[PDB]
């Protein structure tokens, strides 16, 4: 059985443009474990992206946390992008700093 | 937040052709990672996830990596198992799952205690509350059932959930407790987002709270207000705190109506905030 | 400390 997981992106510390931060994105209640995920900048990898070990929860769903440096900017996008099995295309979810 | 509690998550994903099942054990204690083995280290061996932990000796961690050696061999053996029981082609990949561990009192004794299996994501076979019986969910789980009723596995699992389970969470207790029982408190915080016409969003923010357990609810007139609330998973922030949020949509011109409730342990008194102009 | 299944499936 397959599970599609669920993405939140958004920043350790509250937004604040030309000061530097940490960008999460942050996967959840997927199976099976094997998962792609990738940060971009205006649409392009930002090629380094720390991420987390992998665990899973109570419900036997796995969960990780991605995340890589950042300075929030005027006209900067960012987003993440995650592959997996639950679905047919990959899921882009950019980051909104209202959430 | 309740009991303390030690857990074990430990997982296999077989891989073949490409070599050994992966291997994966972490250990918690209040929910706290503090303990962690992966098979495609270098060194593959348990390593602290918590400075606390790195007051424990060399020997611990040798005997413990011992034990990690064993269950790999557990794993992988009834991976093919399981793959016997269901009846499934041995070119694909598979997980099992096993969770553990105990939740103690006050006294400091076993509250609660927990043995269970899952396979490919799946409820396979769990130790029911009792610590007695076995809960399995399909015909395949029937057969460990019968064979670990005979075997009497019931009884292994719970001398050791009532014994060292305990005795080793009271250890960690007491080596982590400076750490562990600490309280960071959310600052919270009310956004306001146009929705639609006459229509507004009120987001209520907790941040930066520890531990992650905590309630934010909303409130007409004083009085509570979950219908249509949104919530979102309490997320980690990534130093050890955690965030949430929780919106509702509002008519506009009635958001003085509203107010934000946030419930957290390192509160003295729990919040109340409205969405404040300009 | 972690600890051994010992019973198989």
């Amino acid at each position: 059985i397959q599970k599609t997981p669920q993405i939140q992106v958004y920043s350790r510390h509250p937004p604040e443009n030309g000061k530097p931060n940490i960008l999460n994105c942050y996967v959840t209640q997927f199976h099976p474990p094997h998962i792609e995920i990738q940060m971009l900048k205006n649409g392009k990898k930002i090629p380094k992206v720390e991420m987390s070990d992998m665990s899973f929860s109570k419900d036997w769903s796995f969960y990780i946390l991605a995340h890589t440096e950042f300075t929030p900017t005027e006209t900067d996008t960012y987003a993440c992008r995650v592959k997996h099995d639950s679905m047919a295309e990959p899921k882009t979810v950019y980051w909104d700093r209202d959430m | 937040a309740g009991p303390h509690s030690m857990r074990y998550f430990e997982t296999a994903v077989s891989r073949p052709g490409l070599g050994e099942p992966r291997y994966i054990s972490v250990g918690y204690v209040d929910n706290k990672e503090f303990v962690r083995f992966d098979s495609d280290a270098e060194n593959p061996r348990y390593e602290p996830q918590a400075p606390w932990m790195e007051q424990e000796g060399p020997e611990y961690w040798e005997r413990i990596t011992q034990i990690a050696k064993g269950q790999e061999q557990w794993f992988r053996v009834n991976l093919r198992t399981l793959l016997g029981y269901y009846n499934q082609s041995a070119g694909g990949t598979h997980t099992l799952q096993w969770m553990y561990g105990c939740d103690v009192g006050s006294d400091g004794r076993l509250l609660r205690g927990y043995e269970q299996f899952a396979y490919d994501g799946c409820d396979y076979i769990a130790l029911n509350e009792d610590l007695k019986t076995w809960t399995a969910a399909d015909m395949a789980a029937q057969i460990t059932r019968r064979k670990w009723e005979q075997a009497g596995a019931a009884e292994y699992y719970r001398a050791y959930l009532e014994g060292e389970c305990v005795e080793w969470l009271h250890r960690y207790l007491k080596n982590g407790n400076a750490t562990l029982l600490r309280t960071d408190s959310p600052k919270a915080h009310v956004t306001h987002h146009p929705r639609s016409k006459g229509e507004v969003t009120l987001r209520c923010w907790a941040l930066g709270f520890y531990p992650a357990d905590i309630t934010l609810t909303w409130q007409l007139n004083g009085e509570e207000l979950t219908q249509d609330m949104e919530l979102v998973e309490t997320r980690p922030a990534g130093d050890g705190t955690f965030q949430k949020w929780a919106s509702v949509v509002v008519p506009l011109g009635k958001e003085q109506n509203y107010t934000c409730r946030v419930y957290h342990e390192g509160l003295p008194e729990p919040l109340t905030l409205r969405w404040e102009p300009p | 400390s972690p600890s051994y299944v010992y019973h198989q499936f």
